[PDB]
């Protein structure tokens, strides 16, 4: 049972890694949107605060 | 007078314009969300209707109206590891309502 629990910890941990890694890659692919767009957002928020 | 009164719900495109809403039918998105009406009230104004996102639909051409429940929802047969991401999604959602 301790070995089966280890193999389940392997499968579950490797699964958490594939989920975290796919999410990390996917976060980087959101980060591929340029910082100019972020500063432009802040420019839009500066105009959003123009009321 | 209809036994099943209804209203559709669509999403507006950029540059909202009431005159275009009555002039042209392309301003409304092909996506529409048909739903049944609940009840009118009109406490102060004569038009305070309630709307819902119930039956999604994407009319192929609203100008032409034909419709179909093309509620695509493909999912992999193994629904074990697909929900692991859900814990992070709800954790994000929880952080938005918590921090904001």
């Amino acid at each position: 049972r301790l070995y089966k629990a280890l193999s389940l910890l392997k499968k579950e941990f490797e699964l958490s890694k594939l989920q975290q890694r796919l999410g990390r890659e996917v976060e980087e692919k959101i980060k591929q949107t340029h910082r100019k767009y972020l500063l432009q957002e802040q420019l839009k928020i500066i105009k959003k605060e123009l009321g | 007078r209809l036994a099943q009164p209804y209203v559709g719900v669509f999403l507006k495109r950029d540059d909202s314009n009431e005159s275009d809403v009555v002039e042209s039918l392309d301003e409304i998105y092909h996506t529409g969300t048909f739903a049944q009406i609940h009840e009118m009230q009109d406490l102060g104004d004569k038009l305070r209707m309630i709307v819902m996102g119930h039956r999604r639909v994407h009319i192929s051409r609203q100008l032409e109206m034909v419709e179909v429940e093309n509620v695509v929802h493909e999912d992999f047969q193994v629904t074990e590891e697909v929900k692991a991401l859900t814990a992070e999604i709800v954790k994000t959602i929880r952080d938005i309502i918590a921090l904001n």
